[PDB]
């Protein structure tokens, strides 16, 4: 959508599939700043947006 | 500015006490196997202040 009207989704009750991220060739950037990409799979969270 | 001082940021394992290590091996941070080439998957263990 229009940038001033950017779109949002709440996500919960699901199992993350980071394999697609790690396998992605087409992305220009995949980078996580609050936690390292290897420490993702073993952490659990109460919401994601 | 000063950028002559560097520190080690990646390693395959943690140092034992009073160990010392100066090797500049390319850590296989990314999913693809590094073969003597840098990139978005392979990083240099050292970073400057």
């Amino acid at each position: 959508a229009s940038v001033y009207a950017w779109n949002r989704k709440r996500i919960s009750n699901c199992v993350a599939d980071y394999s697609v991220l790690y396998n992605s060739a087409s992305f220009s950037t995949f980078k996580c700043y609050g936690v390292s990409p290897t420490k993702l799979n073993d952490l659990c969270f109460t919401n994601v947006y | 500015g000063n950028y002559n001082y560097l520190y080690r940021l990646f390693r395959k394992s943690n140092l034992k006490p009073f160990e010392r290590d100066i090797s500049t091996e390319i850590y296989q941070a990314g999913s693809t196997p590094c073969n003597g080439v840098e990139g978005f998957n392979c990083y240099f263990p050292l970073q400057s202040y």
